[PDB]
């Protein structure tokens, strides 16, 4: 009935070090209904390794994802989420930003 | 553990 | 005190097949089952350690309930839609949580039985486990058919007996992670907004349970209006994460401390930039 839009957080498991494997994160949260679709990008480009948790959601009925990947961040290679949900009329992009 | 009933709605 | 949830989702898919079910259930902030229909013979598959050890008949047990739960929340799903005549064409989600609320003794504060449909309550299960909230009449057709079965009858013996023993044991059988808190790791970050103002944003990474209280002082005084909080997200390792940010005057970054206060922590931290 009532469809909630997806918050979007990019983020890594550890604070990033150039050189030093991690997971990259995307967690999607407080969207309804629980169809989602979730890309981790790598330079504009869609990373092919990317797995989820199971479906669950809060008290308000709300679902909510945590999406990731291994990854080594380096200096110059650029992540980010890309999102798409039935509230969502285009993909949104969310840059990972390591200094927030 | 689970809950072992069932009932429709 | 300690708890344990169950979630369930059921989801039709009309003209791309039969409605998906999927179940994950959690004892405090860890997951420890999955359930998911769509996966080729399907079964109840383990997520945490502590039942890893539970043995075939359990998960034999376990995976059993949940194929009847698929099954039947097709039937469910069939019925809601013709109580409220639509369309066959439109999806539809059916959810329901429920649970057990332990004291610090070991005894029940609250159980729970709580469903939902098209993202809002329908029928719920009442504190005194032996009544039910209709939220239209729709659910009240449901609740006629619940009572005349004694449902609640069946759903409280589970909830004051099975639920809380079940946890009793999960959190024996897993103490050394569940019953163990993890100290958050804490620092601040600092960015200018504009030529006047800069972001002061404390952290709390790799923190378990979840709860957790960040906040932000200026010379002493709370700044609880001017904080901006984050909801506590998962690192994805089973430990937590948590920001906490306010904007303040570009040179007066000196007066505002963050305080950081978890399970974890036997004192309050204090943090500068």
């Amino acid at each position: 009935a009532i469809q909630r839009t997806p918050k979007i957080q990019v983020y890594s498991r550890h604070p990033a070090e150039n050189g030093k494997s991690n997971f990259l994160n995307c967690y999607v949260s407080g969207f309804h209904p629980s169809d989602i679709e979730v890309d981790l990008l790598k330079n504009g480009e869609r990373i092919e390794k990317v797995e989820h948790s199971d479906l669950s959601f809060s008290g308000d009925w709300s679902f909510y994802l945590l999406y990731y990947t291994e990854f080594t961040p380096t200096e110059k290679d650029e992540y980010a989420c890309r999102v798409n949900h039935v509230t969502l009329s285009q993909p949104k992009i969310v840059k990972w930003d390591r200094d927030m | 553990r689970a809950f072992p009933g069932l009932r429709y709605v | 005190s300690h708890s344990m949830r169950y979630f369930y989702t059921a989801v039709s898919r009309p003209g791309r097949g039969e409605p998906r079910f999927i179940a994950v259930g959690y004892v405090d902030d860890t997951q420890f089952v999955r359930f998911d229909s769509d996966a080729a013979s399907p079964r109840g598959e383990p997520r945490a350690p502590w039942v890893e050890q539970e043995g075939p008949e359990y998960w034999d047990r376990e995976t059993q309930k949940y194929k009847r739960q698929a099954q039947a929340d097709r039937v469910s799903l069939r019925n809601l839609r013709g109580y409220y005549n639509q369309s066959e064409a439109g999806s539809h989600t059916l959810q329901r949580m429920y649970g057990c609320d332990l004291g610090p003794d070991g005894r029940l504060l609250r159980g729970y039985d709580q469903s939902a449909y098209d993202g809002k309550d329908y029928i719920a299960l009442n504190e005194d486990l032996r009544s039910w909230t209709a939220a239209d009449t729709a659910a009240q057709i449901t609740q006629r058919k619940w009572e005349a079965a004694r449902e609640a009858e069946q759903w409280r013996a589970y909830l004051e007996g099975t639920c809380v023993e079940w946890l009793r044991r999960y959190l024996e059988n897993g103490k050394e992670t569940l019953q163990r808190a993890e100290h958050p790791k804490t620092h601040v970050t600092h960015h200018p907004v504009s030529d006047h103002e800069a972001t002061l944003r404390c952290w709390a990474l790799g923190f378990y349970p979840a709860e957790i209280t960040l906040t932000w002082q200026r010379d002493g005084e709370d700044q609880t209006q001017d904080t901006e909080l984050v909801e506590t997200r998962p690192a994805g390792d089973g430990t937590f994460q948590k920001w906490a940010a306010v904007v303040v005057p570009s040179g007066e970054e000196q007066r505002y401390t963050c305080h950081v206060q978890h399970e974890g922590l036997p004192e309050p931290l204090t943090l500068r930039w």
